[PDB]
């Protein structure tokens, strides 16, 4: 394309200027390698410039280190390892290049976690996501190619049995007072507004082929076509972590063999794991946390020292959601493990705040 | 944006969002006249404003608090527009934040504005906290007192202003008294400060050692301790009791003393 | 050790002691300045004459009270013929007003 | 010992070697002090001893009146003190 | 190339849903036509997909309507003609691909404009702008040549004399000091805010060479890497147009004899006159405008339909010739002092209690 006029000038007048710029990819991306790389592409139709484009787009924060680059299909996580290998190891902790990663939804493995207590353990949820062999990424995909993974995904949503079953909304279509049921209990979502999401042209052609799915109890939820592929997302008001671990691990087992029915199967391989979008969701791409009344740890001075060795995130609402940190090198159930370990020990962190006591001794060496 | 997305917080930035953090003025009045309320905020309560005032955007944050932004706002994390503007600095924000109504001190002790500012070496803007109304002998737990933190960071600049304005120089983070912190750090220049200031050189820490038990006999602050071992001069004595008698920066009312020059210099140097 | 502070109309003298010390050995500490003898010498506490054969400790006075950051009062007279002098002592000048910019608020 | 006059004509003896605490006085080694009047030259003297007092030995704190602070400063800092 | 991959499918999977949009570009493009051209593309490797991008991206207002069209370069505009013909032709009240269209630089043309009266002309400015043969228009040109691009375009100005002397702010290390001063003054130009804009890709890259020139009289701003390559704004208060436009003119002609002592040259042809990205704009793309202090006339019931008759934007009021093609550009700001005249008599008309009656014009 415009890319053709791109090789007639100097990889330095192309080198983007990145000076103010303070993410990950920033920090990775040299001009020798970008002169090297520019001269790549994928079959797909990926060139260095895209992978980038959302990094040199937005400097993005003096605080907050964004990831700074986008993939855009399973080839280009090797057409551009130049700089996925170093990006990733940054961004994931020194995740080697030869670090295979591991696979397991087996609820079998999650110990505990039957009944967290209810006095803190406001609910319950877990987040992911996953991308259909075959087709691209949400950042590069047309307006067919976008509309085929739809219909496939309504297909097969509509075969779930049980409490998996549901109603699927067509966003482009879907009646206001459908919208006021939905954006009710937050499972209606819109067109992206961050500028760290519309550089990389994920939302070209909003609304076309957008949706929403949920079932009858509430509990199961999966977006179409949105941040990314297919977003999963279960939840319930409760501490019941082990369960609903065993209803999204279902979820995704029937899903995925409706998918290889049809001869469609997750893109996945032994090294990065599931295949997504951005950097920071590979491997696993498993997000799980809790809403915890907190008002006590909230305010005591080793908080978030707490929460750093506990690998948990710390984010407020929209009490404190409480999350799973990492995404590769963690065998997914072993990620809500860590989950339910840590609520525990903070539980009984905050027993020991409320009743004035030392709570020194419940400050583990977790790394 | 408007709900819980249930999504990556790197998703939840408002265009505004990005504008005020670095900086983009015309940008920001374009948005809002769209009609983007400065009132919107996201994931941990982070308003245009608190990130217009990390970034020190002055221009920003008075489009912002023109438009109704709330100057006391508190995000997730216990900060503060205010405690924003003193982490980056900006002199001319915290002045406009107070003057629009920002309490110096803050709901949580997890983020004290002139705490931050001492540990920053911010002086013209625990200047301004003070003279607005701030405790500057404000102790809070784990940092003790501004005074005490100055010392731990170093601050010089802080610690002669801190104390020129009136911090009580013996009170530090429990028995640690801003002396015994210096003697830790091993600064000759702040002992002699703290010396001069009144600096209790027989005060004990936690361990029950005095200050000049806290560094090795090798160092030039020994001796400096030495010189410091016998009675205070009558004159020292004096000009403690006269700097007694003026509050926090009120000193400046020495001048108006009936008493020599060289003695007003003496007094006001303190 | 006894810091004590002893005042005839306008004279002053600064004298340290020992607490068994007596008011005699006291009266000869007076003499070294004074140069008159212990007889013709009347040392009291307020208006109480005191008594060679008391000690300083015996007689109120103790490390609480004549300090180093303070000394105790006792008055001198002496004896006029046969009689002693008035037992007076002039007070030092009175205080300036404290100036405004000092004054509490 | 040594006399010293103070500008209202009271007389203080002092111990020399407590009145040699002053670099004044050093440098004028009875001596009047027409200069400094008796309501703060017997503080000073008694400032003297408690100096040589607590020279080696804890130390407590001077005590001192507002009503003084500001003349004795001028009166110690005539006498290097 | 992933055209290829795209043509994999048939015209129906990617033809888009055109029927939730109200623009101009939604009422041309046929599923048939989409078809057509599918697979045409330019020497850029621009296709049909990144044309009505934005046309798709945004719905439209369901009164107001735009085109939604965006070009990639000269070239574009010929190779998909068969799209963008019928869209020019609604677009400006009829106009035929035939139908050769004038320029003119030449302010002698002119009758008056030097002449209106202050009480009620506040200001007045002339906006337009060009591109530069040979390059992409901003939507699909890479980093590289939109620095070549600003280097040209510094270098000539720098050289300006006389009143159009002046100096170059480069965005990306532009101070708060000269940004306060350049807010003071309108000169200053942020980021792009509205889906129009930002659909077509042109915020990309942010502000890498993208600055602002002017004199040191603050009558001249060029928008150098703007919204489009050479955004050329003159003004000044008060009513002499006339003045505004001979420097306009003069100082255009300059800067565009400068680029070709260098071998480079406007885009410009026979029928469509100067290239820029929006369909609207192309001919003159001469926008002359005015504040007009009006408080009566601006209450009167047939104001609107007086503007239109005067073909002027009702954009006090900032009044602007609403055409950009189908004649001249002294032909346009002749049409714009003519109507302010006309306007002022107006006005006092109202002011002295008298009907508009034979004011009104054709």
């Amino acid at each position: 394309s415009h890319n053709a006029l791109k090789l007639r000038f100097p990889a330095e007048d192309e080198f983007p200027d990145l000076s103010a710029h303070n993410n990950h990819m920033a920090k990775v991306l040299t001009p020798e390698l970008y002169a090297e790389l520019r001269a790549k592409s994928t079959p797909s139709g990926f060139t260095l410039d895209d992978v980038i484009q959302t990094g040199v787009d937005n400097p993005g924060h003096p605080y907050i280190m964004t990831v700074g680059c986008v993939a855009g299909d399973e080839e280009s996580y090797e057409v551009f390892k130049d700089l996925f290998d170093p990006i990733i190891e940054d961004r994931h902790g020194g995740y080697k290049p030869s670090d295979e990663h591991k696979t397991d939804l087996n609820p079998d493995n999650l110990q505990g976690g039957d009944d967290l207590d209810p006095n803190y353990v406001l609910s319950s949820r877990v987040r992911t996501g996953r991308s259909i062999r075959g087709f691209c990424l949400p950042p590069h995909c047309s307006r067919g190619e976008r509309r085929a993974i739809e219909k496939l995904a309504v297909e097969a949503l509509s075969s779930l049995d049980g409490d998996l079953a549901g109603r699927y909304y067509a966003l482009k279509s879907m009646t206001e007072a459908e919208q006021q049921q939905l954006i009710d209990d937050h499972f209606l979502f819109d067109k992206p507004v961050s500028p760290l999401l519309l550089a990389s042209g994920m939302a070209r052609d909003w609304p076309d082929a957008r949706g929403i799915w949920h079932n009858d109890n509430k509990t199961f939820l999966v977006w179409v076509n949105e941040e990314d592929h297919l977003r999963v997302i279960s939840m319930q008001k409760g501490g019941n972590m082990k369960e609903v671990f065993t209803r999204f691990c279902t979820g995704l087992t029937q899903i995925e063999t409706l998918f290889k029915s049809k001869d469609y199967e997750f893109m996945w391989n032994p090294h990065l794991g599931y295949i997504l979008t951005c950097p920071s969701n590979l491997g696993t791409g498993l997000r799980a946390g809790v809403h915890i009344k907190l008002p006590n740890l909230g305010k005591h001075e080793k908080f978030s020292e707490v929460l750093k060795r506990l690998r948990l995130q710390k984010r407020g609402t929209g009490v404190f959601d409480v999350s799973n940190a990492d995404r590769l090198g963690f065998s997914e159930v072993e990620l809500v493990q860590m989950v339910v370990d840590g609520v525990k020990l903070l539980i009984e962190m905050e027993q020991r705040l409320e009743q004035g006591q030392a709570i020194d001794d419940l400050m583990p060496a977790q790394k | 944006l408007s709900n819980p997305l249930m999504g990556d917080a790197v998703s939840d930035w408002s265009p505004m969002h990005e504008a005020a953090i670095h900086g983009h003025q015309l940008s920001l009045r374009n948005l809002i006249s769209q009609g983007w309320a400065v009132n919107i905020i996201t994931a941990d309560h982070v308003s245009p404003l608190h990130e217009a005032c990390l970034g020190g955007h002055l221009s920003c944050v008075k489009i912002l608090l023109k438009h109704g932004a709330q100057v006391n706002g508190v995000t997730a994390d216990w900060h503060t527009p205010l405690f924003n503007a003193c982490v980056s600095g900006s002199w001319d924000c915290v002045n406009l934040l107070l003057q629009h109504g920002a309490s110096v001190q803050p709901e949580s002790d997890l983020a004290s504005p002139i705490h931050e500012a001492a540990r920053r070496g911010h002086v013209e803007c625990v200047n301004s906290l003070i003279a607005y109304g701030g405790n500057i002998d404000h102790k809070i737990s784990h940092l003790g007192t501004p005074l005490y933190l100055a010392c731990e960071n170093q601050q010089r600049a802080c610690v002669k202003k801190l104390l020129e304005s009136g911090a009580d120089v013996n009170q530090g983070k429990g028995q640690d008294s801003p002396l015994h912190a210096v003697a830790r750090t091993a600064s000759e220049e702040l002992a002699c400060l703290l010396m001069d200031f009144g600096a209790d050189t027989q005060a004990k820490n936690a361990e029950g050692k005095r200050p000049v038990e806290l560094v090795p006999p090798e160092s030039p602050l020994a001796q400096l301790f030495l010189e410091r071992e016998g009675p205070p001069s009558l004159m020292q004595l004096c000009r403690l009791r006269i700097r007694k008698c003026f509050g926090i920066q009120q000193h400046h009312k020495i001048t108006k003393l009936v008493l020599p020059e060289d003695l007003k210099q003496f007094l006001l140097h303190l | 050790d006894v810091f004590l502070m002893i005042r005839r109309h306008k004279t002053t003298i600064f004298t340290d002691a020992k607490e068994s010390s007596t008011v005699f050995e006291l009266k000869r500490i007076v003499e070294g300045i004074l140069k008159r003898p212990p007889d013709e010498q009347r040392l009291y506490k307020d208006d109480q004459l005191l008594d060679d054969g008391k000690t300083l400790g015996e007689c109120g006075f103790t490390s609480q009270t004549a300090r180093p950051q303070a000394p105790a009062t006792v008055g001198l007279a002496f004896r006029a013929d046969d009689t002693f002098e008035a037992l007076c002592i002039e007070p030092f000048s009175s205080p300036p007003e404290l100036p405004d910019v000092m004054k509490p608020q | 010992y040594v006399k010293l006059i103070s500008s209202d004509g009271h007389e203080f003896i002092v111990k020399r070697e407590h009145a040699l605490t002053s670099g004044t006085i050093k440098a004028m080694l009875e001596v009047n002090f027409r200069e400094i009047p008796s309501h703060v030259l017997s503080k000073v003297c008694m400032y003297f001893t408690y100096k040589v007092r607590y020279t080696n030995s804890e130390i407590p704190e001077f005590p001192i009146a507002p009503e003084i602070a500001l003349e004795l400063l001028m009166a110690a800092n005539f006498l290097d003190c």
